[PDB]
């Protein structure tokens, strides 16, 4: 059982007669056995749902579901009620109609009554627009796969009870909906399926006396599970071989499922569409979870748009895979619908840790601490995701030093001492560069021939420790900072477009410091790259770096790292 | 200089209103913005201020082609921090309103005083107590905002995509914002007064 | 007396790069502080009366304690892209003799 | 920079009524304090750049923090009657940005 | 036994002969039995009293007390000693001569020796000024009441031992000192008394070959107790009646004693000259101590000045005498001399506590709090010292109030309320002024007829609480302070003479506030008289009030009592 | 401007000497003066300073009629706070010197190096180490000062009135200050150098 609507509307007037028919109600069937019973409420609710006075006036007939005035209305009753209205002009009371607290469909249906201070007027003041249909248009509600029944009736009952001398006719326009002759109930021919069509917006023809009036007529077909899951037209298996990524959680391989139902809604979709991992080795549990989340799409059937659910199924890892794993499997998953079979092929490969045979690098002979010379990298640099290849620099004069930046798993080598650089007998050295792993002991080494080469000019005594304490261009390349590669600094200057990310400063490494990353070499000291590694106040119109630093700043930005301040100012 | 700036400076020039507008301009700024402090200073603004100061600040007139007068008006309640980034299901957004007993009190008054009574535009009680129930919804979880920047169509930031079978219970709840005759004629009566007041 | 003030200023007129169109109220400090005077202040205001000091290269040393803020407040507005910009600690709330 | 000074002054030139004939060394504060600057200081130095403020009746509000002493020392001498007169806290010993 | 001197001087030269007579020593007698014995030391002291080397060179004859060179001198010995001198050119060594640690008279006498690098010269280089007497003149030392003896001898012994061919004669000028013929010892005729003469400065005549040479010759006669105490020529008793003072310790009555001795010196005068209070009633002990302290004066005897001691004896009280005591006594004191009799008459009187019959005072009808109108005083105001006569103001409308200032024991009456002053029915009142005592219950009362009289003008709202916050004259008499008698204040202005005690200010009471006393009425509030009652800093060239306040200040002094500061500035 | 001001400013113009002169000008000032802090900052001045700076400051020449040049010199060691108000017995003043082991060391050097050796004026060791032993007596209990303001006669502030029988033991101890040939010719040799130095 369910009502064909949820809200019913009716008008009451002063001094109308007893036994006057107000309206019918309608209730369709879920089954070939259900007969509707109708009971009223007892207390008229009002605006902000508060009981005003007990229904002493409206009675019901359970057989056809007829609402009719038993006792009648007067101004003493509509001052008895309108004072109880908490101070509002009364234009809406209502009751509940149950058939099997708070009124909600498909149990209840709330029936409004809009009262007016006049009596029921004469027939001459009835325009045919208020003679056919009520003002608030209905909206109907039919579940699919149901016994066909009767869901609407046309006639305005107090109208023909009080103006019977005007003939009014009603009709409907391969459609399942028909209007019976000489009995104005509307009925359904065959049981509907939503998946063919889901919205029927019909037009009902009314003719008074003489005026022809038509109104919209919405019917929304509801839904059930009348559909089983299906491959998207013969794509039965996708596969993917783990080669390089090996991180914690990564989308590896993916398939799709096309259900045509909507009914397993967002609250309880997780109970029904469940991804049963078919078992195998416990390495599959240790390393795989089959993640799943749905999304609704639309598809055409016979000129309309019926919607459906798409269930994506993705292999996602669980842990850092080690390097030396070399296996293959068949990962099967059952999919439930309340039943489909999917699987994956997964192979895991070994990876070697080879490095180039000979590294070759010059060093500027006047260089300072923490200067980046050149990058050292395992042969496949930016493709790995979850491998710790830490680099250590073993010699066979300590001048250089390697610390691997964790973002790229590349080792950047930097100069750690300056006094041990200018020595004449150590003008050529041997740094066996060693690239070790951490989840396996598998390391590597490679050969280097360093040539420390350049001039030598001693520095000025009026130099601060940082390049970025400077303000203008000429005080940048005459004075040395801390992380400088050739003893000088370098001035970068941008545009005059306001607060821009491309601003002006004096930097040691114009490609490494004002870059967006506070590198490990950059975060070594407070003085090397302060305008991208500081934790301080930036006086002036700025916009902060998102971990730290200066993302953008109005004009020139000069920073005091010993006092933890920046000024951004033109 | 347009009208949505003239009615903003009249809240600036007040002592009582600029002190409140500074309280949510600060909590709704920058990329590191925090949402539940940004919303709490909006209820305080549209609650503890004079009604001609709030109603002129939010609901402000414009032309259809006047881009910098509707683009500001969409961004007055700071939607990049107040409205969530992902659009949730529009029945789920009502659930969080029903849980907190302030949003429930602010929502029941709007379902009371701005119910679509007639399809011509006639409201239930008054077209003056409609906006008082309307503006009480701004700092809550069901914050409405102007969708476009060329017209005064206003809706929630929600979608009825993953509704399941409650499509009409979601379509009517959105049609209570984008298909209200009452609320649209109320906001139109207020904008036709604001284009009479200091125009 | 050294007391609090308030005023109206445009936000393009602040010189911090924020391009906008609004007005903000702005509280600054002003006044005199002749009741926090020291023996050194009378001394320096008489040594700078007959010009008994050679004034040093740079600035002039001030005799009386200067009237400075003690606490600050943030200032919020909208820019030309209609985005809320805040600048912390731009307007005072209480003054004092320092 | 905001640092300490020192000088030589007569004691009749102090203007405190002590009539004498001697010389005393006198330490005052001077300099600039552009490293203790605030957002309000740049704000006020730009609002007083285009003349965006009406300056209040009385004094001019200063933009930068003024360079003031932190500690004082006493100054002793002999008068015309050859009696030792002391004046407490007449000469500084350390400066600072305030 | 005692030596006639304390220091002896002699010269040594290189390579002088053995057995050469250096000098005699002299020692007088305390008694008719004492014969002097003489022993030398063993070790030559030097500059800063340190032993250089043992005396191997100088021996003594005990009979005449003769010092003579046993072994002789050479340059090896005077480099043996002068290196030991801690680096000084050696011109003084010495020895001790005892007759009965550190050399002190009358036990010891230290004998100097000034050595020179030459040998003893020939007789031609001896001027007769160094042939008669040594360079350092003697100073002699004779106790009185002694057996007359021999205290000096003339001849320079190595001179006549080494230049015997030159005749030298010596003589002296009713004097007790004589020089014997053909034996050049000087002797005393009779026993001396100091009280006749105390200094004999004689002249000794020397004649060489031919030159006459004379030198001074001091003799200081010492002292004993040969004198008894004596009244200063018949003033046997002074007396004094206690009438009004009655304080803790006051000089009441005084006598003098004239001893002619000096010997009971300042260290042990307290043991000998002791004031024995002869007894009587214990009230005399409870209320009197006989204080005593000496002082030395000078008096003429036969043309010289002999000094003597004057012992003053003063009655001094001990406690606050009550009023009602009425007694008389005879306070006797024995005085010891190691014995004189003194006494005092002391009577103690009653004192009544009468007040004038009718007090009469006007009150200005616009007066403020804490204004002084008129003084109330017990009939003998400033003569009492130790009496507490507190005043209380009993009525028969509370407007006035009396608090006695403790300095004068006078009650000053002040206005405590202003609202209760302007009332029409209390335009004449009755304040029974009550003057109570505290060490006795004896109180008093007196009658008053007050006439509250004047205009009425309300005040300005731009007035501070104090008159002395003002700076110039016109802001003084237009604006009211706190302790004002007529609602206005009054400006006092002094001179332009620098830091003067007479300076300029705005004062309520020009005769009570900038006066020098922070009165009790003035110390009631912080605002009444701040420039004489504050505890703060006075910025400017000032000079502080000695309990508190401003004693003097350069120019004008304006004080902020709420911030505790004054500015003194023209 | 006289000479006792010229040799005072030469201690003012030094950094090392004015910092020490300010240390006892402050502790020896005002009517509420404190004596044992006033004396302790005098030993530090005549001890921890350069000898040409101290000897020029204290011993300074003048004329007999030049009143404001001797009146200052009497008041350089601040006698109104350093010297006691009542004049004690002059053997008692030596007792307090013998009790403290600093005044005893400063007094024994003066009885060493300035003893009246000859009545013409010849000193014992040097007329240079006489003033070094002399100026060590200033901060002690036996502080000598110039008695008059017209001549350079210097004595203690003591009297031999209540001496008892030790009159010559007191008269010689005062004659070691006012009848010294050695000390008087030493101070005269220093003043005849100060009237050669910057005159
Ligand atoms: C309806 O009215 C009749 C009389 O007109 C009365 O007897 C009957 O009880 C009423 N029924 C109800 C349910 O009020
Ligand atoms: C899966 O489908 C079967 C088939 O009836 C049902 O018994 C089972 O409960 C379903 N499981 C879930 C989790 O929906
Ligand atoms: C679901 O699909 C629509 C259109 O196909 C897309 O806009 C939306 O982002 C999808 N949702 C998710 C969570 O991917
Ligand atoms: C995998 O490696 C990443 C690299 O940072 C690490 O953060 C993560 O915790 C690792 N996963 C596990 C399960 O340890
Ligand atoms: C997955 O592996 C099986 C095992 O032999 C193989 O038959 C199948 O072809 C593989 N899948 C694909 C898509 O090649
Ligand atoms: C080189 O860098 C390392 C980093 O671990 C540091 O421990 C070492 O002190 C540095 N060398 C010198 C000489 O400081
Ligand atoms: C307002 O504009 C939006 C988008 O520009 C549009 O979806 C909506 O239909 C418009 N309102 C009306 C009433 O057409
Ligand atoms: C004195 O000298 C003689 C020899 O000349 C010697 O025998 C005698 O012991 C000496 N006496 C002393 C006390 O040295
Ligand atoms: C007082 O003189 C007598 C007389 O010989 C003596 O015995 C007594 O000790 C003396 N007392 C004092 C205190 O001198
Ligand atoms: C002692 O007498 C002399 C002169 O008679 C006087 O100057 C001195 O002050 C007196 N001493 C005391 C303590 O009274
Ligand atoms: C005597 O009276 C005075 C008055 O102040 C008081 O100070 C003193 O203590 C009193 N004497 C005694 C012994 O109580
Ligand atoms: C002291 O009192 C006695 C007692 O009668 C009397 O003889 C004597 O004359 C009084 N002294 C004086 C100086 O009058
Ligand atoms: C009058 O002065 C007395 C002083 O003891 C004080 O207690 C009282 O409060 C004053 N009167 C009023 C009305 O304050
Ligand atoms: C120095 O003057 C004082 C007092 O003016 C005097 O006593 C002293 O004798 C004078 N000195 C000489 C050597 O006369
Ligand atoms: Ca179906
Ligand atoms: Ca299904
Ligand atoms: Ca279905
Ligand atoms: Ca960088
Ligand atoms: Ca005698
Ligand atoms: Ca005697
Ligand atoms: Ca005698
Ligand atoms: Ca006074």
């Amino acid at each position: 059982l369910y009502f064909s609507r949820d809200a019913y509307w009716e008008k009451l007037y002063v001094d109308q007669a007893a036994g006057t028919p107000l309206l019918y109600v309608h209730a369709l069937r879920d089954a070939p056995e259900e007969v509707p019973s109708f009971r009223l409420g007892q207390h008229l609710y009002g605006t902000y749902r508060t009981r005003l006075h007990e229904n002493n006036w409206i009675c019901i007939q359970e057989d056809t579901g007829l609402l009719y005035l038993n006792r009648s209305l007067d101004h003493s009753s509509w001052e008895k009620l309108s004072v109880r209205n908490h101070g509002f002009p009364l234009l809406t009371v209502y009751l509940k109609v149950f058939l099997s607290g708070e009124c909600q469909w498909p149990g209840c249906a709330r029936v409004y009554f809009s009262f007016f201070n006049t009596s029921f007027p004469a027939c001459s003041s009835l325009k045919p627009r208020e003679l056919c249909f009520p003002e608030t248009r209905p909206s109907f509600r039919i579940r699919e796969n149901r016994p066909p029944g009767t869901f609407h009736q046309f006639r305005l009952l107090p109208v023909q009870f009080l103006c019977p001398n005007i003939s009014v006719a009603y009709r409907l326009l391969g459609l399942p909906f028909r209007c019976a002759p000489d009995s104005l109930e509307v009925s359904t021919r065959w049981a509907l399926d939503r998946e063919q069509r889901e919205k029927y917006e019909l037009v009902a023809v009314c003719t008074v006396h003489e005026e022809v009036v038509m109104v919209p007529f919405p019917v929304t077909v509801y839904d059930e599970d009348d559909s089983a899951p299906t491959f998207p037209a013969g794509v039965d298996t996708a596969s993917a071989v783990v080669e390089f990524k090996r991180k914690e959680d990564t989308v590896v391989a993916t398939l799709r499922v096309f259900d045509a139902d909507v009914v397993p809604a967002s609250g309880e979709l997780v109970r029904r569409y469940t991804s049963t991992l078919l078992p195998g080795d416990t390495w599959a549990q240790q390393t795989f979870r089959v993640e799943h989340w749905p999304n609704e799409t639309s598809v055409q059937a016979n000129g309309s748009f019926v919607r459906a659910t798409v269930h994506d199924y993705r292999l996602v890892l669980n842990r850092n895979l080690s390097i030396s794993e070399n296996r293959t499997m068949q990962l099967a998953v059952l999919v439930n619908d309340s039943v489909l079979l999917l699987h994956f092929n997964v192979s895991v490969l070994p990876v070697s840790l080879h490095l180039p045979s000979t590294y070759s690098l010059s060093v500027s002979r006047r260089a300072r601490r923490f200067a980046q010379i050149g990058k050292v990298c395992v042969e496949n640099c930016q493709a790995f995701s979850g491998i710790n290849v830490q680099y250590k620099l073993h010699s066979s004069c300590s001048t250089l030093g390697v610390v691997t930046s964790a973002e790229d798993t590349s080792g950047i080598l930097f100069v750690n001492d300056t006094k041990a650089l200018r020595r004449p007998k150590c003008a050529e050295l041997h740094y066996m560069v060693v690239a070790t792993d951490q989840q396996t002991s598998r390391q590597a080494q490679a050969q280097l021939l360093v040539t420390v080469e350049g001039s030598y000019v001693a520095e000025e005594a009026g130099c601060p420790l940082s390049c970025a304490v400077s303000k203008r261009r000429l005080e940048c390349e005459e004075c040395g900072g801390l992380g400088s590669p050739t003893g000088r600094c370098e001035w970068r200057q941008g545009d005059g477009k306001g607060i821009t990310r491309n601003f002006s400063t004096c930097s040691p490494s114009t490609k490494t410091c004002p870059d967006g990353h506070c590198d490990v070499v950059e975060t070594q000291d407070i003085n090397i790259c302060p305008q991208d590694c500081l934790r301080g106040s930036i006086v002036g119109g700025h916009e902060p770096g998102e971990p730290r630093g200066i993302k953008a700043g109005y004009g020139t930005c000069n920073c005091f790292p010993e006092e933890e301040k920046c000024f951004c100012e033109p | 200089s347009d009208l949505c700036l003239k009615f903003a400076m009249l809240c600036t020039l007040n002592d009582k209103c600029d002190r409140l507008r500074k309280a949510y301009g600060e909590a709704c700024s920058g990329p590191h913005c925090q949402r539940h402090v940004c919303l709490r200073q909006l209820l305080t603004f549209f609650e503890k201020a004079a009604e001609p100061h709030a109603q002129g600040l939010l609901l402000c007139p414009c032309a259809p082609n006047d881009r910098g007068c509707g683009e500001r008006r969409r961004n007055t309640i700071a939607p990049n921090c107040a409205l969530p980034p992902v659009a949730p299901n529009c029945l789920e957004l009502r659930r969080l309103c029903f849980s907190d007993p302030l949003c429930r009190s602010r929502l029941v008054d709007f379902q009371t005083h701005c119910h679509p009574m007639d399809i011509l535009g006639t409201c239930a009680t008054e077209q003056s107590r409609c906006l008082r129930a309307y503006l009480g919804l701004i700092g809550t979880a069901m914050t409405p905002n102007f969708v476009s920047n060329v017209n005064t169509s206003v809706a929630l930031s929600c979608t009825c995509r993953g509704s399941g079978n409650l499509q009409e219970e979601c379509e009517m709840l959105e049609g209570f914002f984008s298909h209200n005759p009452c609320l649209t004629e109320a906001i139109a009566a207020k904008m036709r007064f604001h284009s009479q007041l200091f125009s | 007396g050294c007391r609090l003030r308030s005023q109206l200023v445009p936000v393009r007129a602040l010189g911090l790069g924020h391009r906008s169109d609004e007005l903000v109220r702005f509280r600054f400090c002003s006044g005199s502080c002749r009741r926090a005077r020291s023996p050194h202040d009378l001394s320096l205001a008489s040594l700078l009366g007959a010009g008994a000091l050679r004034p040093p290269p740079g600035s002039r040393p001030v005799s009386q304690p200067c009237c400075r803020p003690t606490r600050y407040e943030a200032v919020s507005f909208m820019d030309v892209n209609s985005t809320w910009r805040t600048v912390d600690r731009l307007s005072a709330t209480a003054c004092g003799c320092l």
